[PDB]
């Protein structure tokens, strides 16, 4: 039930400008300094 | 104009159809200005 909720909510979900601006919230970078390590593991190379 | 007395609710249509569809809104004067009336129904009328 749970699961199907989601897929009828999401079928009809609208964007909003705010809602845009909360999810970059979360995306954007944090109060505590972060190491990037998406990018440092995306960009790192190991040699034998 | 033609319905000047439409105009107002023309113009929130706009505001709010745009920021449907892209997140940018015309209030701000940058958009508004050149950058969305790219899109309109010119008057030239071709013959072909």
């Amino acid at each position: 039930e749970v699961l199907a909720a989601a897929n009828s909510f999401a079928e009809n979900y609208s964007a909003t400008s705010q809602d845009m601006d909360l999810f970059q919230t979360l995306t954007s970078c944090t109060f505590s300094k972060e190491y990037a390590w998406k990018d440092f593991l995306n960009g790192i190379h190991c040699d034998v | 104009a033609k319905f000047p007395d439409s105009l107002s609710v023309d113009l929130k249509t706009m505001k709010d159809g745009v920021y449907r569809e892209l997140g940018l809104d015309i209030s701000l004067p940058d958009v508004m200005k050149r950058i969305a009336p790219m899109l309109y129904k010119s008057s030239k009328s071709r013959v072909v």
